[PDB]
């Protein structure tokens, strides 16, 4: 993972996000969704998404959240206040935690002001808590910004370390982008059966056709202008939506 | 408490690189400031640097632009860089820390580095008159070297420049009159030394006496017997 | 930037006796706030890495023995010892810590003394396998002694050789706080064979008149 | 449902030692999510409600000092003291809470010792104004001793007495670590008035050879 | 913080009923589980039950439909129903608490109920061997009782029945040396003890040493004062 004072930032894109998997894992000790629960992801779209990865205490987990305060929210990694995504966190004691310590993950605890919501500093420079310069080294009054957590295989819960993802859904002002997903079903020729193919909805009987499109068209309209053929995306065939029976 | 050892190259060439690595070994360790201090053979201490956890590296301004120290905890060893060595550098070179227990919250940073925990230092030098092997004598139990009770006698192991080398008696078992006197160094450009041991002059043959040479640069090992002149 | 000066490098204090050490400063110490000086103290034995023996400018620690005392305040420090002992020959330093260029001293040389013990005497022909080879060393041995100031002399049929030898000298015993000395004649086989009396002579102060141990090349 | 076993269930650790507690759990705890096992750590001193120590499994909160300190996790679970104190001599559970049926442990007696203290004894004959009623108590008290394992012998005019009296002894007293005991003798007043010397004699420990303390009934 | 404080009616005839109330009296209250436990005399403690101020009732499987914890939100009180008492109900009986602000938006409910804040306990025995007030006597302090520098002197009060009975040396003035041990119970059925304390010596008839006894299930109140034997 990275560590907690330089998060990482995946910006995922256009494809078939399916939260679901995520979701019903049961890996996860803590799942929140905060501008839009859970089970509704998969059949809402947004612009972006992106994925911010680290590494923290097992009782830090309560400052990744809108509105908190502490070492870690205060100068590490600070979500706005009208957040939108959801936070997902799981322990990972045996992976992270060596015998003796890992002393591999860093955080910063001595910063001149809080961060802005998703804004990062990864600089180095001695502080001075003091009241005199200090060139560039240690001493009294003025120290070394960065601690690290040295975590060891037999800590009690809440040292442990705890893997955390933060997934934060933005919708700027494009045209569209990624989304949930969409299962497929079967397809009954023969039987005024109602019916969507990807968008086109309707009532009708569906037959075998005997024409043929062109290799970029989906459905076939009438004079008066009305459905009357379709293309199974699947299949890729040619099937006419002849209208229901009446009289 | 943990324990701390070095694993240098020996000697080396002129304007070359040095490596050391001090892998730390031991319990559950608390240290933070990890430091390599140097020492000239018979002068005065002198402290190189420190590296902590939190990577923030410090140096000495004798020796800046000339080391670096890195710091690797997925083996629990870190490790020191010199470049472009001269002959100013023959030194016996020592890792160093402080095992106590760290809080920021309450205390300064200049409370941790008083150098509790010790290593074993690695003989240095920047040489290149290439390597070499002792070649050893049995100096033996005398007359002229026997008085009343006791007689002495010894090994002499010469013409070598790999500087440690070490000769033992009997595997180690006598630690009695044993005595190794410092090496000497030639014109020749090449050490050569001596250690002898008393014994009580009734035993001149009687008991094994036999001296064990290793030169750890080189991999001799040779066992000499002493006995009395023919 | 900062710097201490130890003064007495040397001391010759015997058993029962009072063993004291200076070490200025460069600037000052005690951080104006609560508490706390900050030096330390370090024995050094020969062949040894340091061992500390004070935490901040008198504390000690567990293992060192409580005969180890530190004293001294401000920037004028001085550490006490326990009239001495049997085992404490050593270099001394007291490193100090204010900001980071961690400065230690310059030693210091804590001796004894011993009386009027004259050293064993004893020479060695070169061994048969190096006269094979082509060059003959010839060492003469001064075992157990107190005065070290021991004159080797040697003579190759009653010549004084000057010029051919090396001595070296062992650290100070500390069971009997004796000297051990070690002189090597180096020869080549062609000269070595080009004389008869191999002669080392040693003066010292427990000796009445020179001591000389010889041997006659050849001669089982 | 769940049961805790608190194992170690009398402790004499003096004072400057090492004071522990198991617990085990017959289900587990930390609540497969996020974190925070489920135990809390309670002093009962005698005549006292309980008072909590440690919140979740270790940790602690504003009142305690900072000498008890919980560990442990999972279902092993350990609770650790500062070398003990001097008003440290209580009883200790450790109760869950998992889902409904909330459980205690079973007790724990951290005790301490003391050395040889022997007790002051004291014998009190009856008050004129219980021999009016007509029934006579006979007390005898044991003040300030370490070893309890005091045996309390009454006798009346040499014959020892067996099955009218009783005793009760004290909770080792939080300042001095020290126990006392109250012994009674019951007779009537009839009884009381057929003998002559009563006597108490207390064997003990820190006493050489059993004390006796007698009063002779009828004599201002 | 508030604080919590009981009262029971003190003994109990066989297969009665128990009554119990619990008053909160203190400043802002946060709590959301009222319990009330229960602890034999020197025996382990034993969770009885909860009422939550939704009216939630739990109860534990070994009191079922025995119990019944009650809650008036006019008054503050909440209070528990023991029915058809028996011998095995001699008990201290406390109520208890948590003290901690609740949110079920964050937090589940097995997390309010670590019992923080406490009651001060009611002693109680399905008894019925009707009551009785202590008979007193004053141990006078004598040589037999004297050595050196201090001297002992006390209360007997014996004979009664009603266990929570108090004897205070001067009013609750003497703190040193005043021990009351523990009461006993007599084949007659009736509770005796007796307190003592030490005093110099030189202090016998001096100042004053009056035993208050105080019978709280009764209404005695009586003063002794001990004085040395004529
Ligand atoms: C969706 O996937 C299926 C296979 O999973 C693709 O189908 C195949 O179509 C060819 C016709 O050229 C058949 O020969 C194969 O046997 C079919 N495979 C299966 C498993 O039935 C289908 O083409 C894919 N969709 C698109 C739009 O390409």
């Amino acid at each position: 993972f990275a560590s907690v004072y330089a998060w990482n930032r995946k910006r995922i894109s256009n494809c078939v996000a399916d939260y679901s998997v995520l979701y019903n894992s049961a890996s996860f000790s803590t799942f929140k969704c905060y501008g839009v629960s859970p089970t509704k992801l998969n059949d809402l779209c947004f612009t972006n998404v992106y994925a911010d990865s680290f590494v923290i205490r097992g009782d830090e987990v309560r400052q990744i959240a809108p509105g908190q305060t502490g070492k870690i929210a205060d100068y590490n990694y600070k979500l706005p206040d009208d957040f939108t995504g959801c936070v997902i966190a799981w322990n990972s004691n045996n992976l992270d935690s060596k015998v003796g310590g890992n002393y591999n993950y860093l955080y910063r605890l001595f910063r001149k002001s809080n961060l802005k919501p998703f804004e990062r500093d990864i600089s180095t420079e001695i502080y001075q808590a003091g009241s005199t310069p200090c060139n560039g080294v240690e001493g009294f009054n003025c120290y070394f910004p960065l601690q690290s957590y040295g975590f060891q295989p037999t800590n009690g819960v809440g040292y442990q370390p705890y893997r955390v993802v933060v997934l934060s859904f933005e919708l700027l002002h494009a045209p569209a982008t990624v989304c949930g997903p969409k299962k497929s079903t079967n397809l009954v020729k023969n039987k005024c059966v109602n019916f969507n193919f990807n968008g086109l909805t309707g009532t009708g009987v569906l037959t075998e056709s005997n024409k043929k499109f062109l290799p970029f068209q989906q459905f076939g309209r009438d004079i008066a202008d009305t459905t009357d053929a379709v293309r199974d995306p699947q299949t890729l065939e040619i099937l006419d939506i002849t209208p229901c029976s009446f009289g | 408490q943990v324990q701390l050892q070095e694993s240098g190259p020996g000697l080396v060439k002129p304007s070359e690189t040095l490596s050391l690595t001090c892998t730390v070994s031991g319990g559950s360790i608390s240290s933070y400031y990890w430091s390599w201090i140097r020492q000239p053979p018979g002068k005065g201490l002198e402290w190189i640097g420190y590296i902590s956890y939190s990577g923030s590296t410090n140096y000495n301004p004798s020796l800046k632009s000339r080391v670096t120290i890195s710091l690797d905890t997925s083996k629990n060893q870190f490790s020191l860089k010199l470049s472009s060595v001269t002959a100013a550098d023959t030194a016996v070179y020592y890792c160093a820390s402080n095992g106590q227990y760290y809080d920021i919250l309450t205390g300064q940073p200049p409370d941790y580095w008083y150098f509790d925990l010790w290593g074993r230092g690695t003989l240095v030098t920047v040489s290149s008159a290439s390597t070499k092997g002792p070649s050893v004598f049995p100096l033996a139990p005398s007359s002229k070297s026997t008085s009343g009770g006791t007689a002495a006698l010894g090994c002499l192991v010469k013409d070598y420049f790999p500087e440690p080398v070490t000769v033992s008696w009997n595997s180690g078992a006598l630690t009695s009159g044993v005595h190794t006197f410092p090496a000497v160094l030639q014109s020749s450009g090449l050490y050569s030394l001596s250690s002898v041991v008393t014994v009580p002059s009734s035993s001149l043959g009687t008991q094994t006496y036999i001296c064990n040479v290793n030169h750890k640069p080189s991999n001799t090992k040779v066992d000499k017997k002493v006995e009395p002149k023919s | 930037d900062i710097v201490m000066t130890q003064s007495p490098d040397s001391l010759a204090v015997s058993l029962g006796e009072r063993a004291t050490i200076n070490c200025k400063s460069s600037q000052s110490v005690l951080y104006s706030s609560n508490n706390k000086n900050y030096l330390a103290w370090y024995q050094q034995k020969p062949g040894q890495p340091p061992k500390l023996l004070i935490y901040w400018a008198s504390t000690r620690e567990s293992g060192v023995p409580d005969r180890f005392s530190g004293s001294g305040s401000g920037t004028d420090f001085t550490l006490t010892i326990s009239s001495l002992q049997a085992e404490d020959v050593a270099v001394y330093y007291c490193q100090q810590y204010y900001s980071t260029p961690l400065t230690f001293g310059g030693g210091t040389k804590v001796e004894i003394k011993r009386t009027v013990a004259a050293p064993s005497v004893f020479i060695f022909p070169p061994s048969d396998e190096q006269l094979k080879s082509g060059t003959a060393s010839v060492v003469c041995l001064l075992n157990n002694f107190y005065p070290r100031e021991a004159k080797v002399q040697w003579k190759v049929d009653n010549a004084l050789q000057s010029g051919n030898s090396q001595e070296s000298v062992t650290e100070q015993d500390s069971k009997d706080s004796t000297y051990s000395l070690s002189s090597t004649l180096t020869l080549s086989k062609a000269d070595y064979e080009k004389h008869k009396v191999y002669a080392c002579e040693v003066t010292h102060q427990g000796l009445s008149s020179p001591v000389t141990k010889s041997f006659n090349r050849g001669e089982c």
